């Protein structure tokens, strides 16, 4: 029953004059905040995204960030100017800052990546390079640690603010986080990369929360050749998943797709290959089969 | 300009309190620093202000900072003659090397000395080499007197100027006039000269 | 370095012909962030295509979701064209209701 | 301590000028500012270390260069009259910058207007001696252009400061003209008993920063180079 709060920032520097920084904020797999480079203030993506903070203290925090965004840009650019021949554009900086909740305990983090590789973290009071990190980053750390004011104001956020805030989000969005959405399932098939073999597909779309159970069954026998695919998102913050089974042509019969989900409350979705339903569904989706995947 | 200072220039009687103002629109405002620049030299740092609402004291200089008002005040208590300088308000936008300093235009402070016994007089001084050349020296007047310029292009008058005789603890004002065209008695005519001014016959 | 975009096309509901639906194009595992994601109906650029906010994963690789309203038929073809600096030509991936 | 050279410079339009700045503080960062009235210092160029040079807020017409840690030079390839200003150099490793003494640079349209000062000492009046038991000597340095003078008083070979006041700003001899020459005065006040000593020697010394040995000259008068002009008076028994 864990919850991870993530503030993601992506900063792009193409040259000495061009830059943009966009940010997104997730509570688990639900987005709570967006902040485009184009926008002046942080936008909410939920009605409870402000947590349990009053206006006159949210605005103080938004100003904290507003000043940070402008400053961060000009700071990186000056560090580039400092490592002039050594490092040059284009530069991609990524920042992942947040805190994981647990009783009253928590554990905060701030990770930084340079050009996709993670190199710097905030630890205790100062910025630190990680083991394996390149040694050219050494001076830029010495420079950034001389900033006592920022270090202090970062320490406040990680030690106090993040935890105190998230507890408020978990309460405010209690209703949305515990929401249950019914998955819908259907069947299809495809030629396997193997000769004379067929790949059965079991599409499971629109379930929430993420955790789900999908297996091809032969009665009481879970087919151990079942490959669970990766979770794919939907526009309404629900989840899509497919489970495939590689069968020999003619071996399709008797097989079923069993779907377990918390929202179903015991009554599993069971789709039988060759069911009058399956026969009816497939007719409702026939096509010209171009340009199908090879 | 992001840093603004009041007043343009300030005039205080020696040994009184002088107050200087600074208002800024710099963001972020990490620290504020006051400088003293003596006419014809560099900048020397007097004090630094760091906290959201800070106060600082250095000998006879004291300073405040209200980051909420984006405002600062420099106080000089019991001002001295050697405090005549331009004081410059500087806001630094970072607490590290990557910062850029923001400079005010500076307030110019001029300290008029307290003349206890005025002895107003205009003398005629003759050239060491050429008997013919001569100047007029308006001297020992009180700080109330302002020395105006000439309406005549042939007559040159300088602005008042304080000298201190260290061993005697004696301060005095003195302006100088000369022309090639002209008597000393009616040289500083455009200024309001004291009634008891001494005009010795030449 | 430069990571190549992976493109996945899939619908939000079971794809019935002649029934109004939503087509997703989910591009992942790419770097740098700057990508041009485009959806096509019979080669022609679909007008009202909405897109989610870009984010990244634990791998630091970026990911963005593109979605649009569509009505699938037996003959209409749907595709997702992605432009990125890690590729020479744009990558086009057609919707396959079966795969 | 942060050194600067030169302290004063007179230059022409389209001439190459180089202001040197040295520091033994062992700082990584060095800054070049310029001060003009009604402004407050403005950034021209700044460095982050040896080999680095970065355009500041007003870098047009200026090209800084940092050969080493200690030294940082600001180069004007082709000088402008508008580049007449006072130039401060700074350095810093809080983020306290340490400022130099400043270079006063005047860039002129033509050198055919440059004149040295004429220095004259004016002796105290018997009236002042009789009435105040003090004596004042006026020094008058006149007819110089541009206004680049440093006036010093010398009593018996040693320079004095007590009893001295020099004019803050010099005055123009033709207030209407932009090519007007200047005039500066200074005063030395001694006790009457001190002036009434024939063994005492008073010397007013005016240092004028004008043309440099490199600059070409053609005109009928003496080449208006940087030089010291002096006027002297001796104490009188009377
Ligand atoms: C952890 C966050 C939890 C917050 C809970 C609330 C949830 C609401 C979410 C709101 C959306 C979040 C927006 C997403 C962005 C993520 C934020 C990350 C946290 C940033 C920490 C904030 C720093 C505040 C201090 C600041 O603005 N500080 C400024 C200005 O500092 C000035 O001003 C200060 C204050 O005015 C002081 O006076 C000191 C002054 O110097 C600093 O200059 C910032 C620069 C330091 C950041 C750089 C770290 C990245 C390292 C780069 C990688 C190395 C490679 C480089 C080689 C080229």
């Amino acid at each position: 029953k864990n919850y991870t709060f993530r503030c993601l920032q992506m900063s792009s520097f193409a040259n000495r004059s061009w830059s943009r920084t966009d940010s997104v904020v997730w509570l688990g797999d639900l987005q709570t905040h967006r902040w485009s480079n184009d926008s002046a203030t942080i936008s909410f993506t939920k009605p409870w995204s402000q947590g349990k903070l009053s206006n006159q203290q949210w605005e103080k925090l938004q100003h904290m960030f507003q000043v940070y965004r402008v400053s961060f840009t000009r700071d990186i650019q000056e560090l580039v100017k400092m490592m002039s021949p050594k490092e040059d554009y284009p530069i991609e900086i990524q920042l992942s800052a947040g805190c994981e909740m647990y009783g009253n305990a928590s554990e905060s983090f701030l990770h930084v990546a340079f050009q996709g590789k993670y190199v710097v973290r905030f630890w205790g009071t100062s910025w630190q390079t990680v083991p394996g990190a390149p040694s050219w980053l050494d001076l830029p750390i010495k420079v950034l640690n001389a900033d006592q004011g920022t270090s202090a104001t970062v320490q406040m956020l990680l030690n106090d603010t993040c935890p105190l805030f998230v507890r408020g989000l978990l309460e405010a969005g209690k209703s949305d986080l515990e929401k249950q959405e019914k998955p819908v399932a259907w069947l299809s098939s495809v030629p396997s990369s193997a000769h004379g073999h067929r790949q059965l597909v079991c599409h499971v779309s629109g379930f929430y929360p993420k955790p789900v159970w999908v297996m091809w069954m032969r009665g009481d026998q879970e087919q151990q050749g079942t490959h669970r695919g990766d979770f794919l998102p939907n526009a309404d913050e629900t989840w899509y998943l497919q489970a495939t089974l590689d069968v020999e042509a003619g071996e399709e019969a008797g097989l079923a797709c069993r779907v377990k989900h918390s929202s179903l409350g015991g009554q599993d979705i069971i789709l039988y290959w060759g069911s009058l339903h399956h026969i009816l569904d497939a007719q409702k989706m026939v096509w010209n089969h171009r340009h199908h995947h090879h | 300009t992001q840093v603004e200072q009041s007043p343009q220039s300030l005039v205080v009687r020696q040994g009184e309190n002088s107050v200087l103002q600074c208002n800024y629109s710099v963001t972020p405002d990490n620290h504020l620093r006051w400088f003293k620049q003596d006419t014809g030299k560099g900048l020397v740092s007097l004090t630094v202000l760091v906290d959201q609402k800070d106060k600082t004291s250095n000998g006879r200089y004291s300073a405040t900072l209200d980051k909420d008002a984006k405002h600062s005040t420099l106080h000089i208590t019991a001002t001295l003659l050697d405090d005549t300088a331009t004081y410059i308000c500087v806001v630094g936008d970072r607490g590290s090397a990557l910062g850029r300093l923001h400079f005010g235009a500076g307030t110019q402070l001029i300290v008029i000395p307290d003349i206890q016994n005025p002895d107003p007089a205009v003398y005629q001084l003759r050239d060491s080499k050429s008997s013919d050349k001569s100047v007029c020296l308006f001297t020992d007047f009180d700080s109330q007197t302002n020395v105006s310029q000439s309406k005549d292009s042939d007559v040159y008058i300088t602005d008042k100027c304080v000298l201190d005789m260290r061993s005697m603890d004696f301060k005095s004002n003195s302006a100088v006039a000369w022309s090639n065209k002209f008597a000393c008695a009616n040289a500083f005519n455009n200024s309001i000269i004291p009634e008891d001014t001494f005009f010795p016959s030449p | 370095i430069q990571k190549t975009p992976q493109i996945q096309v899939y619908s939000r509901h079971p794809p019935e012909n002649g029934k109004p639906n939503i087509l997703n194009c989910y591009v992942t595992q790419f770097h740098p962030p700057h990508i041009e994601i485009q959806m096509l109906k019979n080669g022609k650029k679909i007008p009202k295509v909405e897109m989610s906010d870009m984010s990244f994963s634990k791998d630091w690789s970026f990911y963005i979701l593109a979605h649009t309203e569509f009505t699938p038929t037996e003959t209409d073809t749907y595709a997702c064209r992605v432009k990125h600096a890690s590729m020479a030509e744009p990558k086009t991936v057609y919707w396959d209701r079966d795969m | 301590a942060v050194t600067q050279s030169p302290r004063n410079k007179v230059a022409v339009t389209g001439g190459k000028v180089t202001l040197s700045c040295n520091q033994t503080n062992n700082h990584n960062n060095m800054y070049w500012y310029r001060q003009d009235t009604g402004h407050g210092l403005r950034l021209i160029h700044y460095s982050y270390g040896a080999g680095s040079t970065e355009k500041g807020d007003i870098p047009d017409g200026y090209k800084a260069s940092r050969p080493s840690q200690e030294n940082f030079s600001l180069i004007l390839e082709l000088a402008t009259p508008s580049q007449t200003s006072v130039y401060f150099c700074a350095s810093g490793d809080y983020a306290e910058q340490f400022f130099g003494p400043g270079t006063r640079l005047t860039v002129l349209e033509d050198l055919k207007n440059v004149f040295p000062p004429e220095v004259a000492v004016f002796e105290p009046s018997e009236a002042e001696i009789s009435h105040t038991q003090k004596a004042t000597l006026v020094c008058l340095a006149t007819g110089f252009y541009p206004d680049h003078v440093e006036l010093s008083w010398w009593v018996n070979g040693k320079e004095v400061h007590s009893g001295v006041c020099t004019d803050p700003q010099p005055l123009k001899e033709q207030p209407a003209l932009n090519d007007s020459r200047y005039a500066l005065s200074s005063r030395l006040r001694v006790s009457a008993t001190f002036w009434q000593n024939p063994r005492n020697h008073f010397r007013c010394q005016v240092q004028f920063y004008g043309l440099s040995e490199n600059d070409e000259w053609t005109q009928d008068r003496a080449k208006p180079v940087t030089q010291i002009v002096s006027a002297e008076a001796w104490g009188r028994a009377d």
